[PDB]
């Protein structure tokens, strides 16, 4: 059940930094963040209420110059954390494929690899799932944070292969 | 030679020895014995049948997964989830927007008694 | 994807004859994808059977003919 | 002034198990079903006849 | 070759004979639901008078309306006959015994109700009536539109079952039904069932006040025998459905424990008495299934087809689609997962 | 690897195995008695058919025309098997397959028969019945006691064959 | 006590189904003659029954039990030729 | 048995017959019920081929909505060489008969499950259209 | 009349005013969003508390990865 | 692969010299998509997969779709005029 | 996060009124803007034009289609951008340009439509976006129901649009009855040599083309283009064009095509001289839209060629969406209003723009030099990077026919300015209301580009050369 049994290939870089994986799990996105991303979903939370705010402002709706109903900015509200969300998977994410600056995390996963090593069990985990279908999920979640203009498609899985050295 | 393509092949005889019957059996088979403008409608009698369609479909949509749903463990199942949870809020469109609402313009007269 | 499948989900006719194919392929760069050739041609006899076809109606012509 | 919503003694779950449940749907199939248990009135009419009054013309 | 075609005619007087005492069955019930006595000037115990009903119907003469073309009204009282009598392949009776057994069942026991709309919406259209038109309109309309949940729960049956094999699912069924499990499936399925049929809780459209004396098309003669038992097939028909696929389709109980004591050894009388009470489990489920049915007919008035579209869409279908997000999620919980 | 046509015909050739594999001692059993034998020619025969889809496996095109030695290997021992338990427990092999004759070889039928053959093979023949890729703490299935199905009729016979198996305490 | 007249089609009923279903057994044990019916045909059950019939020799479901072949066994093997599928 | 052989040819020929009586009908309804028919030829194509899962998908699908659905439209008006047989061989690698059903629940669902996602939005379209013209909403 | 307060306004004061007049509504979606929230909450702990998974079903014969030993017996 | 062709085409010819007939249209439409299927499905039945048989499906659900939207299409065709 | 967007926006739309639909789609443009200020980083995702296949061997993503992948969430900013803002405060346009309450849910719809073309790498994927924007456009020329032009044009676009589905799909039905594959990795010049592939490939690329106006299948997108509303004509005129061909200039499927090439010239050819005797300003559009898919059918035929396509395509997308807007700018000036969905018609109505203001007339005579290739601006430099594509690879006759299109074209492109330049007799001095302040700022953005656009043709030039190999 850790078997990936498909050529896969090793430490090839994205940029001109050192990758980590191919695709980070999801949890570890979240786990492995700076606190300056944190600031851009905060930030693109606050942009769609201004925004709404700032273009009523421009040119209004029916010539008066009035505050939307706070429905509008509860909404706004929801897809500015969609957009900071989807902002902070982008911009974490790259940093597994080495493409981007990739300095304290090439260091955390020294450790938490290590971490685990030393705890006896799956350098990822185990998933419930034969290993085939291991395979084709991650061929789904295979660089799918790209085309996250179209959709967002996230990595659940815990299959085995990462396109580490070895394992 | 199976008695399953004899079952769908005699039934039509049957129902011709219960057709022609009459005809060997009647008598006296036809003696002697406005439409200009108009036909009436609502959405909702229209809307139904061609809002039924993807909710027909889609059950022949969910019936291959339903077949093969032990294969895809824990994941098939994300994967159909999503699809549901995408048509679920498609269906929930319409009962927003009252698309099977047929109202009567029956209204009691809201508008009070102004005067002077 | 559905490139190796079959009916019962396992592996179809010629799948030997396109892996065998794709090994062909794998290893070998453009410009020197001619030797590639007899691999592919092998591929296309299990699709249509065309040397196949080829070979059965000489011999039935010659069956015929006694 | 007619009760809201919120000026109501039941729970609302208790009000929707009635309303799910079919409780008033229910009663009455019970009520013909204790009605095809009883007896009819019907009589065989060539053989015999309803009330007559001395009266009757 | 032989012992086939007597396989087939055993089985048409097991039910188109039996579908004619149906007719007979129900006036009787609805005379002691009403506290009357049934049909008994006619046969023995007033038995029998379908015979006398056909029989006389069949006398009766090909009158036709001029606007009617003929032809049409030859197509569907013959299709919609036929079409609730080849729905009859995979009903199970015991143990894998049907008229054809084949390992999609489902989908034949399923796509034949689904030819089932087809004739009553042709019906309509021969004597062009502007009120006889609409009147299809209206029947077909509810006709789909239930014909969706009903079609909609065969899968989550199957959910339990990932098996297209009719008598698969009731050997599944053999440790519990599904119904006992289940029991808000019952109810929904229950009014699904009289839905298809044309039955008044929900028949509005056989309303003769409305239209100008017309209940489909008054067309009566010979064909008028093939759309009535097209509808009483219909009725116990999908009441065969409701028996495999939700309740106990031909299971009483262990039965085991009984034999071992009676028999020492296979043998014909064994097979006979076995079929029968198998075949006597799938009877009493069915028996009363045909009852429950007449047991709503009476008891309730008709509906507003307004009434009937806000029934469909609004009040059930959502309700179904929770049950598609709580079965998978239930199946999810545990491992749980079918196989075939 | 395909279902038949629209109308097949069948067809048949009397030619023969031509120069240079021998004969051997082809397998005459119907599928109830080798689908009731198949753990038991499974245990005994395990590394040699384990060999034979190693064989074809590495034998990429050749497959059919490369291990015919190993095809009469195969087929012998299994061969070997059926003559044993022919000779050692036909009473009650047969009668787990005179049980499975019906059910449509539903192997949910005929526990009772079953339990029987297990003592009486791993006493003579001294073969047993191991499930792999069973993870232990999970019992094996023909192990278990008040299975959920229960089957429909067990047979006449062999119920009385447990009632005596447990008066003889063979059980 | 009950209104019988009214369970008298429903006992019609009854009787009819139940009779029905003793004949759908009798007439399929006596195709099968001796044993039940097969609930599902698979795919390795049908080349399984075909292999069968071609073992027992000429019968359907025989299920003999034999140490080696027959000699026709060696030759009564068949394929299936498919039609040209136009 | 050599009526066995031309099915085919049958189901062929029945084909070319309907489908001029498509293309010169009086009614337009007509032309639908000779079409209906069309639809069970194929089916029967189908379960001829061998195919029989296709065949009751069809008509579950065609003469189940998609032309009842045109009837119900229609209704609404105001005023009128290679002749050589296949060797077919049996192996026997299959274990449980995963079937052609299956298979396309492993594929539409593991393979290739995002176009099963977007056909998500497909049927979300056919919803929202008729909504989107047929209703004047306020 | 019980016409609306708005699910903006007060959300737990609405769930409760849809219980009264559209259980309709409400309950097909209590049932629909108590499918998924249990899929994801208590799959951890039926593996902790309950019992683990089972065993991966065999798909086709399984292939070990050995290199064809001598095995004797049954030449002749 | 001569009957989904020639449903194909004889559609296609159908669909050429009969635009007048509106609804002829839709119909000789419709058993184009049938035809494509006659074809394509015996080209997964000749090949040993589902893979045409898993692009088969899809264009049995746009076929659907495709009569969902156009009719409706239709009867926005038919409400600006009257007949 | 299109499907993101869509799955909230049509349950927010669902709980709305109907005076919510301007906020809306001001809602929608703020998000499409931050959608691509946020997460504009992703060209970092490549530098040698490294390419992902996603979804397991079913999409494609790459150096090239991020950018038409960017390109059309830009345009959309523009076009919803028109919906959300009045032009005017007036009486009539509320009755004019108001939006129906499912419009701005359709848009996304087709936008996920024509993504998913681009970025497709299977022919299923590919089959099932084209009839998914196909629906799109079914819908959105439907959509304005009560114009009886609409509906008819929607039938009109509808039974090709059916055509052209069976026929691709009969393509893909031909190519797998050949090939057991649907990608195009079957391709690899191998094949190509020993398995007549042509004719089936063209086919496919005729299926595709169709869509375009391409001139065999020439009048009906013509008349669709004039019988639709003013507004509607300016997104569908664009997103079928961008999306399909960005398809095949992609994957070049028919590479010295002896059809495509033909079927080129006759393009080029009828679209210039069908844009010269005609009066309605939605033909002579349409026409000019025409020529410059004539152009792009040029682009198809190359070895290579994601410069000349992808920088004329930022040239055409800015600038026949300009024009458009500018013509919708110039409708409140005009004397003779007709046609509630329609407003002009004639192109005798601008007669005397230039007494209105000079700079509008100014703002439209750069743009209609753009279409005609006038050196000082951008849409010159796309036909000059054509040719140095053209006779890269020996396009000779074509680079001549190429030279007698631009200037029948540019014969009919100044008849704008013929009639626009002209004396009016009723000039205005004064009137009440301005133009909405940031709507009329998109113009003059959207111009400003057009005119020094040729700045940054160094530096676009750098980061083709670094990124897209």
């Amino acid at each position: 059940s850790s078997t990936p049994l498909v050529k896969t290939s090793v430490n090839y870089s994205y940029g001109d930094y050192p990758l980590i994986d191919a695709d980070p799990h999801f949890k570890r996105v979240v786990g492995y963040m700076r606190p300056s991303d944190y600031g851009v979903i905060g930030l693109a939370t606050a942009a769609l209420p201004a925004g709404i705010c700032f273009a009523e402002w421009l040119d209004p709706v029916k010539g008066k110059f009035a505050r939307p109903s706070v429905k509008f900015l509860r909404v706004a509200t929801m897809l500015g954390f969609a957009v900071g969300f989807g902002a902070a998977y982008a911009r974490s994410s790259l940093r597994f494929f080495g493409v981007t600056e990739n300095a304290r995390e090439y260091k955390k996963d020294e450790a938490q690899m290590a971490a685990r090593k030393a705890a006896g069990l799956e350098p990822y985990g185990t998933s419930s799932l034969t290993p085939e279908l291991q395979e084709i999920a991650a061929k789904n979640s295979a660089h799918s944070i790209a085309g996250l203009f179209i959709f967002p498609w996230f990595n659940f899985v815990n299959h085995p292969y990462h396109g580490r050295e070895q394992k | 030679m199976n008695t399953f393509i004899i079952f769908i092949i005699l039934i039509p005889i049957v129902g011709f020895a219960l057709l022609a019957v009459n005809i060997l059996l009647a008598v006296y088979k036809p003696y002697n014995e406005f439409n200009q403008t108009r036909l009436a409608f609502n959405a909702a009698f229209i809307l139904v049948a061609i809002l039924f369609l993807p909710f027909d479909l889609e059950i022949s949509t969910l019936l291959p997964y339903v077949m093969s749903i032990y294969l895809v463990s824990n994941y098939g199942f994300t994967i159909v989830l999503l699809f549901l949870l995408i048509l679920i809020i498609g269906f929930v469109y319409e009962i927003n927007t009252n698309a099977l609402k047929i109202n009567k313009h029956n209204k009691p007269n809201t508008d009070s008694l102004i005067y002077k | 994807t559905a490139a190796g499948i079959s009916l019962t989900g396992g592996r179809n006719r010629c799948f030997s004859e396109w892996q065998s194919f794709m090994h062909c392929t794998a290893k070998t760069d453009a410009k020197s994808r001619a030797q590639c050739l007899p691999n592919f041609e092998d591929y296309m006899e299990c699709l249509h059977h065309t040397k196949e076809k080829a070979r059965l109606r000489e011999i039935e012509s010659v069956l015929k003919q006694k | 002034r007619p009760a809201t919503w919120e000026e109501s003694e039941e729970g609302a779950l208790s009000k929707a198990t009635k309303y799910f449940l079919l409780a008033e749907m229910f009663r009455g199939l019970y009520v013909v079903l204790e009605q095809f248990f009883r007896a009819p009135y019907t009589i065989y009419y060539p053989f015999e006849k309803g009330p007559v009054s001395p009266r009757f013309r | 070759m032989i012992i086939n075609i007597v396989e087939i005619l055993i089985f048409l007087v097991c039910v188109l004979f039996s579908v004619a005492y149906l007719t007979v069955a129900e006036r009787k019930t609805l005379a002691y639901m009403q506290r009357r006595l049934g049909p008994n000037f006619v046969g023995y115990y007033g038995l029998l008078q379908a015979f006398a009903d056909a029989v006389k119907l069949l006398l009766k003469e090909i009158v036709l309306p001029k606007e009617s073309n003929y032809i049409i009204l030859v197509i569907s009282p013959l299709i919609t006959l036929i079409t609730a009598l080849i729905g009859w392949v995979v009903i199970p009776l015991g143990p894998g015994i049907t008229l054809g057994e084949l390992n999609l069942g489902i989908l034949f026991s399923l796509a034949i109700g689904s030819l089932g709309v087809f004739g009553s919406l042709l019906s309509g259209w021969s004597s062009n009536s502007k009120y006889s038109l609409l009147g299809s309109i209206r029947s077909t309309a509810q006709l789909i539109s239930y014909e969706l949940i009903l079609t909609s729960i065969f899968i989550i049956i199957i959910m339990f079952v990932s098996s297209l094999n009719i008598t698969t699912i009731i050997e599944t069924q053999r440790v519990v039904w599904y119904c006992i499990p289940l029991l808000p499936l019952l109810l929904i399925f229950f009014i699904a069932s009289v839905a298809e049929t044309a039955r008044p809780p929900f028949d509005l459209t056989e309303s003769e006040s409305e239209l100008v004396a017309g209940y489909f098309t008054e067309y009566s003669g010979s064909p008028f025998v093939f759309f009535f038992l097209a509808e009483y097939s219909n009725i116990i028909l999908i009441s065969a459905f409701n028996g495999y696929l939700l309740l106990g389709g031909y299971l009483s109980f262990n039965y085991s424990y009984l034999f071992n004591i009676l028999f020492n050894d296979y043998s014909y009388v064994s097979f006979l008495f076995e079929g029968l009470i198998n075949s006597s489990a799938y009877a009493i489920k069915l028996v009363f299934l045909m009852f429950s049915f007449i047991w709503v007919r009476a008891a309730f008035p008709r509906f507003t087809y307004d009434n009937l579209i806000n029934f469909c869409w609004i009040i059930l279908l959502p309700l179904l689609f929770g049950i598609f997000l709580i079965i998978p999620s239930t199946l999810y919980i545990f491992d749980s997962f079918p196989t075939l | 690897p395909r279902e038949a046509a629209a109308h097949w015909v069948p067809f048949e050739d009397k030619a023969n195995m031509p120069d240079n594999v021998p004969d051997v001692v082809e397998v005459g059993a119907t599928s109830a008695p080798l689908l009731s034998a198949s753990y038991f020619i499974g245990a005994k025969c395990k590394p040699y058919n384990d060999d034979f889809m190693l064989c074809r496996e590495e034998s990429q095109g050749s497959g059919a025309i490369d291990c015919l030695k190993e095809g009469r290997r195969v087929t012998r021992c299994a061969v070997s098997v059926i003559e044993d338990i022919n000779k050692s427990c036909l009473d009650e092999f047969r009668l787990h397959w005179q049980c499975l004759e019906q059910n449509n070889h539903q192997l949910s039928g005929c526990r009772k028969a079953e339990a029987l053959l297990n003592k009486c093979v791993f006493t003579k023949l001294n073969l047993e019945k191991k499930i792999p890729g069973l993870r232990p703490d999970e019992e094996p299935v023909f192990l278990k006691k008040d299975p959920w199905i229960k089957p429909a009729v067990d047979d006449f016979k062999s119920v009385r064959a447990y009632a005596e198996a447990k008066k003889n305490g063979t059980l | 006590a009950i209104p019988f007249e009214a369970l008298l089609p429903y006992g019609i009923i009854f009787g009819l189904l139940t009779a029905g279903g003793g004949a759908m057994q009798v007439l399929h044990v006596y195709r099968n003659g001796g044993v039940r019916d097969r609930f599902a045909i698979d795919q390795w059950d049908s080349q399984m029954m075909e292999r069968d019939l071609r073992l027992n020799g000429g019968q359907g479901r025989k299920q003999v039990d034999q140490a080696t072949a027959p000699e026709a066994f060696k030759h009564n093997h068949v394929w299936k030729s498919e039609r040209p599928l136009i | 048995m050599y009526l066995t052989y031309y099915f085919i040819e049958i189901t062929i020929f029945l084909a070319i017959l309907c489908t001029i009586f498509i293309i010169s009908a009086k009614n337009p309804m007509v032309s639908i019920l000779y079409m209906i028919a069309l639809f069970v030829i194929a089916a029967m194509y189908l379960y001829l081929i061998g195919l029989g899962i296709f065949s009751l998908l069809y008509i579950m699908i065609y003469i189940g909505a998609i032309a009842v659905l045109f009837l119900f439209i229609i209704t609404l008006l105001d005023i009128n060489g290679n002749d050589y047989n296949t060797i077919i061989t049996q192996d026997w690698f299959n274990i449980e008969n995963t079937t052609l059903l299956t298979t396309i629940g492993n594929v539409l669902l593991t393979n290739n499950a995002f176009i099963l996602l977007v056909l998500a939005i497909v049927l979300l379209l056919g919803i929202i259209g008729p909504i989107s013209i047929t209703m004047k909403h306020k | 009349i019980n016409a609306n307060p708005g699910f903006w306004n007060g959300p737990f004061r609405y769930l409760r005013w849809s219980a009264h007049n559209r259980p309709h509504l409400f309950f097909a979606f209590a049932i629909g969003i108590a499918g998924p929230v249990a899929a994801l909450t208590l799959t951890p702990l039926r593996r902790k508390y309950l019992y683990p998974d089972h065993s991966p079903l065999p798909q086709s014969y399984p292939l070990p990865q050995r290199a064809r030993e001598g095995l004797t017996g049954f030449d002749d | 692969m001569f009957i989904g062709t020639i449903i194909l085409v004889l559609s296609f010819l159908g669909f050429v010299f009969n635009r007048r007939n509106i609804i002829l249209a839709f119909i000789c439409l419709e058993t184009m998509l049938l035809g494509i299927n006659l074809i394509l499905l015996r080209n997964s039945v000749l090949f040993d997969d589902i893979s045409g048989s898993l692009f088969a499906i899809v264009i049995i659900i746009l076929a659907g779709v495709e009569s969902a939207i156009g009719l409706s299409l239709l009867v926005s065709y038919y409400r600006l005029r009257g007949v | 996060m299109l499907i993101l967007a869509i799955i909230s926006l049509i349950t927010f739309v669902s709980m709305s009124k109907l005076s919510d639909n301007r906020a809306i789609i001001r809602l929608i443009n703020i998000y499409l803007i931050l959608v691509l200020v946020l997460d504009s980083f992703l060209y970092l995702l490549f530098l040698n034009n490294q390419t992902y296949t996603v979804m397991g061997e079913l999409l494609i993503f790459n150096s090239f289609t991020f950018y038409i992948d960017m390109l059309i969430y830009f345009i959309m900013i523009v076009i919803s951008s028109l919906y959300g803002y009045n032009l005017y405060n007036n009486n009539l346009y509320k009755t004019l340009f108001e939006p129906k309450k499912e419009l701005i849910i359709l848009f996304l719809i087709n936008i996920l439509g024509a993504l998913l073309i681009v970025h497709s790498n299977d022919f299923i994927t590919l089959f099932v976006a084209i009839e998914l924007q196909s629906y799109s456009i079914y819908l959105i020329t439907a959509i304005y129901n009560s114009s009886y032009k609409a509906s008819k044009a929607s039938m009109l676009y509808f039974f090709m649009g059916g055509i052209l589905s069976i026929l691709i799909a009969y393509s893909i039905n031909t190519y797998y009855s050949v090939l057991n594959s649907y990608t195009l990795h079957s391709l690899d010049s191998l094949i190509i040599n020993t398995l007549d592939l042509n004719l089936i490939l063209i086919a496919l690329s005729l299926g595709l083309l169709f869509k375009i106006g391409i001139a065999p299948l020439h009048k009906w997108l013509i008349s669709i283009y004039e019988n639709t509303p003013i507004l509607i004509t300016i997104y569908i005129s664009l997103i079928p064009k961008i999306s399909i061909l960005s398809y095949l200039v992609l994957s070049n499927i028919s590479i010295n095509s002896l059809v495509i090439s033909i079927l080129a010239i006759l393009t080029l050819l009828v679209g210039s001289v069908g844009g010269l005797l005609q009066i309605k300003i939605k033909r002579l559009l349409a026409f000019s839209g025409l020529t410059n898919a004539g152009y792009m059918m040029l682009l198809l035929l190359l070895n290579n060629n994601e410069f000349s396509y992808l920088y004329y395509i930022t040239q055409y997308s800015i600038s026949h969406l300009a024009i458009f807007m500018i013509i919708i700018f110039s409708i409140y000036y005009i004397n003779y209003i007709n046609n509630q969905y329609n407003p002009i018609i004639y192109v005798n109505q601008l007669k005397g723009l230039i007494h209105d203001n000079a700079y509008l007339v100014l703002s439209m005579a750069i743009v209609v030099f753009s279409f005609i290739g006038i050196p000082p601006l951008l849409g010159f430099f796309g036909k000059l990077n054509i040719l140095m594509s053209i006779l890269n690879n020996g396009y000779y006759f074509i680079s001549i026919v190429l030279i007698v299109a631009s200037l029948i074209s540019a014969l009919y492109y100044l008849y704008l300015l013929n009639v626009s330049i002209q004396d009016k007799n009723n000039i205005l001095i004064n009137s009440n209301e301005t133009v909405s302040s940031v709507l009329s700022y998109i113009l003059s953005s959207l111009i400003i580009l057009i005119t020094f656009g040729f700045i940054y043709n160094s530096l676009i030039i750098d980061i083709f050369n670094v990124y897209f190999n």
